[PDB]
RNA sequence: UAUAGGUGCCCGUACCGCAAACCGACACAGGUAGUCAAGAUGAGAAUUCUAAGGUGAGCGAGCGAACUCUCGU
RNA sequence: UGAGUAGCGAAAGACGGGUGAGAAUCCCGUCCACCGAUUGACUAAGGUUUCCAGAGGAAGGCUCGUCCGCUCUGGGUUAGUCGGGUCCUAAGCUGAGGCCGACAGGCGUAGGCGAUGGAUAACAGGUUGAUAUUCCUGUACCACCUAUA
RNA sequence: GAGCUGUAAGUAAGCUUUGAUCCAGAGAUUUCCGAAUGGGGAAACCCAGCAUGAGUUAUGUCAUGUUAUCGAUAUGUGAAUACAUAGCAUAUCAGAAGGCACACCCGGAGAACUGAAACAUCUUAGUACCCGGAGGAAGAGAAAGAAAAUCGAUUCCCUUAGUAGCGGCGAGCGAAACGGGAAGAGCCCAAACCAACGUUGGGGUUGAGGACAGAGUUACAAAGGACGACAUUAGACGAAUCAUCUGGAAAGAUGAAUCAAAGAAGGUAAUAAUCCUGUAGUCGAAAAUGUUGUCUCUCUUAUCCUGAGUACGACGGAGCACGUGAAAUUCCGUCGGAAUCUGGGAGGACCAUCUCCUAAGGCUAAAUACUCUCUAGUGACCGAUAGUGAACAGUACCGUGAGGGAAAGGUGAAAAGCACCCCGGAAGGGGAGUGAAAUAGAACCUGAAACCGUGUGCU
């Protein structure tokens, strides 16, 4: 059976990757709590 | 613009906004002549109209 | 104060009353090795081999050069360098 | 070094800079065909090129 | 800036077959391109060079213990010769 | 409105890939775009047996009861 | 506890020889059988060293294991021409000025990015344990540079 | 002041009394991404233009510098269009961008569950969240005030007081002045009017005043110096115990001593004021940051006006403890709209009298708020299911993603971490050794219970 997760490096990379989170306020909220809860991963 | 309430019979009060009766108008800024929206209040009580 | 090639006396440990050569210093673990103090018995495979193990510098006493009595040591500024003192007499190690 | 790099004059120090670096780099083969045997030769030479760079780049501000 | 381009000879099976066939490998900064690798080696070894290929090796994984990691990335040059030879004995 | 000599960079290149390496928590009877397309039979890329090539499937040995399942009369 | 119970995930194996502490289960051989519009061959996505050689057998492998996509060590990917960039644009995204909007921001002009499409010069053979239109051999082509013309 | 090349063994090669490793101040270097800024981009990559310079016959390639956008400054080119303007080039600068503990603060915008034993006014609450702006604090602040005998900027603490009051007068909400305290500070403009070219300097700053007739870089104006002193950022000195016993080991027991401005606390083979690191006390800085002083240093010695689209009013809202109310007081939108010391505002509708004050300009330290930090310390706080989620982690793992999010400490005083022999391919054992102890042998202190076995006294 055909499931949800069919992975994609460009798709991957274009709506989750560190230029889309820049691109946006929320996305850069996003990276400021990852940075701030101390990940060692900020983005795609 | 500033914010309040509209109040109902109920007093039931709902957001809204009061706008200031803004005017485009073609006023001399820094020498040189543009339309801007400039209130009417401010318009009586005298930018200068070019 | 205990210093590489002082003669120490022991005054803890097994070999209490015992007297030796430091042979070696051990800062960051403030152990000394002295000759003949504190044998390991340790097996090696290339038999039993007989070597000193370290003991705390606080378990050994310099000597005192007049009286032969151990003795804590004392500093003093003799021609601007530091020198140590024996603090039961008061002469220069 | 650097009091004797000092009294280097500034083209002798560039040359110093470049036959460190060449020997340096002799170094570095010799250890990847295993025949170099004297591995602290290495750390030394890298050092007296930092010594040497810092002489250099001291001379230049002190002069501007 | 020659003796950086070039870091160290590869001494492997198939680089010993290349020197046979008078072809050198060494592993270069991973910033360079091939221009500069062959015009290092003339520089540096006082030789001519026909050709140079290059490649790029991803990280490699690898462990002690508890710790997984990656291995350095690499990027080697094998250098073929026209007149001369290279000597790393 | 020709010959002549010389130069030619970066990224990818391993391996799996209708799967034991991808998506399915699994060395999972599922899902996964395109290309190549042999002979006999035949309208055919259907059917059956074969070619090129690949495979014997990661528990077995007996027994040959009820019962269950899949088949034949 | 249930209990040495259910299960061990579609199917054809047999024997000889070898290795070994140990073999139904690894290697070699012979015969047999299965797929064959495919269980064959080649691209792409995706994975990311799983690839190769030697060594190993705790754990992983639904049994076993001397074996392995597992463990240890050391290796392996070669391009002017292949696919992409140094070329082009589509949807879409973005957008100097600009328009709009409590803020945050939304929209949009020129322009730009963007292949799933357009353009574009290399073939055959040989070779390794592991790469090959990339290495090698033979024979080419394209762009640019310099000299004779 | 003798070891040292991180954790961290392990060898290898070396460094160090001609002073290393280490510690503190000051410098040098500081790849790439990232606001990211030459252009692009799927972060840590790709592709360029100019100038300068290696190199090459030449190209290819390479090195340095520079090239974003909006802004300032000043030189040109310059539309429709006459002049101009917009626009387009250049040159110079480097002003903004983004981040945070952004905890505390100011502003914009602003819920709902909830309570009311239902619910709509009301409450939750101007709370959560979001957005913008800053500082070490912010905000407020020098009376058109509080008041009714007078006080004299602001802020904060106590109290007033769960009072006055607000309120489907329900649920609930809830002051202030006086009094007591912390702290304490006051000033600059606009205008009357003068002298120079409406703009500049002088003039002036208030409850009646003005026109007219020694202070300071903490506001009140802003730049430096000279020197001193103190503090922080490394450190130094620093009193006094020996013996026997048990023990593997003494600090314990016993005996006899000693020091104390030092009997804080750790460590040392068990429990140490005198063994060690220290403590009381005392000393110390090449250099850099700070604080604070003296000298210097400068700055200085009712004729007229007094803040106008203002005050104020109507309508619609909001903030005031206060829900439109008898609602004063403050603010916003729309529209109207004064007066000019014989003035204007307030004293809870409003009028009169009286009393107090002088709006429509600005600045201003301190007492106050907070803790990711740093330094020094504290606890009838935790002690490995506790205490941070984390004593070894925002890791492993889960999820497309936002995001969620563990488990896991202890040999021994000292590795002395079991030479050697034997069975075994190994694993694992039995000896022998080390050790005080190995049922302390690393899956290592203690080793409960469930649970699993072996033997058997009675049955
Ligand atoms: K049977
Ligand atoms: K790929
Ligand atoms: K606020
Ligand atoms: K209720
Ligand atoms: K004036
Ligand atoms: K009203
Ligand atoms: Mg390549
Ligand atoms: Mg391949
Ligand atoms: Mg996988
Ligand atoms: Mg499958
Ligand atoms: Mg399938
Ligand atoms: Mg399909
Ligand atoms: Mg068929
Ligand atoms: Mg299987
Ligand atoms: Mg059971
Ligand atoms: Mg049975
Ligand atoms: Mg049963
Ligand atoms: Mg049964
Ligand atoms: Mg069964
Ligand atoms: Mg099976
Ligand atoms: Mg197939
Ligand atoms: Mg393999
Ligand atoms: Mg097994
Ligand atoms: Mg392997
Ligand atoms: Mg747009
Ligand atoms: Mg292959
Ligand atoms: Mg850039
Ligand atoms: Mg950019
Ligand atoms: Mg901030
Ligand atoms: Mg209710
Ligand atoms: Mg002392
Ligand atoms: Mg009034
Ligand atoms: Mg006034
Ligand atoms: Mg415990
Ligand atoms: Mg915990
Ligand atoms: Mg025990
Ligand atoms: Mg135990």
């Amino acid at each position: 059976v055909k499931r949800t997760y069919q992975p994609n490096k460009r798709k991957h990379s274009k709506v989750h990757g560190f230029r889309k989170r820049m691109s946006t306020k929320n996305g850069r909220k996003v990276l400021a709590r990852r940075r701030r809860k101390g990940r060692k991963v900020l983005s795609a | 613009a500033s914010t309040g309430n509209r109040r109902s019979h109920a007093l039931n009060s709902t957001k809204r906004r009061w706008n200031a009766n803004l005017q485009k108008v073609r006023i001399l800024v820094d020498g040189k002549p543009k339309k801007v929206w400039v209130s009417a209040r401010a318009l009586k009580s005298g930018v200068t109209r070019v | 104060h205990i210093k590489k090639g002082d003669n120490v006396k022991v005054i803890a440990g097994k070999d209490k009353g015992k007297e030796g050569k430091v042979i070696a210093t051990l800062p960051k673990k403030d152990r000394v090795v002295v000759e003949g103090v504190n044998i390991m018995k340790k097996h090696q495979k290339p038999g039993i081999l007989e070597t000193e193990a370290a003991i705390h510098v606080s378990n050994v006493q310099l000597l005192d050069p007049k009286t032969n009595e151990p003795t804590r040591v004392g500093y003093k500024f003799v021609d601007g360098k530091k020198v140590r003192i024996a603090k039961k007499s008061g002469e220069e190690i | 070094k650097a009091k004797e790099i000092r009294d280097l004059t500034t083209s002798e120090i560039e040359e110093q800079i470049k036959s460190s670096k060449e020997e340096l780099f002799n170094l570095r083969f010799q250890l990847a065909t295993g025949q170099l045997e004297e591995t602290a030769r290495i750390r030394t030479v890298r050092k007296t090129i930092a010594r040497l760079k810092t002489v250099a780049r001291e001379r230049e501000i002190e002069q501007s | 800036e020659a003796r950086d381009i070039l870091k160290r000879p590869v001494i492997t099976e198939k680089s010993s077959e290349a020197m046979a066939e008078d072809k050198y490998t060494f592993d270069v900064d991973t910033r360079v391109n091939k221009t500069q690798v062959k015009m290092a080696v003339e520089e540096i070894f006082n030789v001519k060079v026909a050709s140079v290929n290059i490649m790029n090796y991803k990280p490699k994984k690898k462990r002690m213990g508890r710790y997984q990691g990656y291995t350095n990335k690499r990027r080697k040059a094998i250098v073929t010769l026209k007149e001369g030879s290279i000597d790393l004995f």
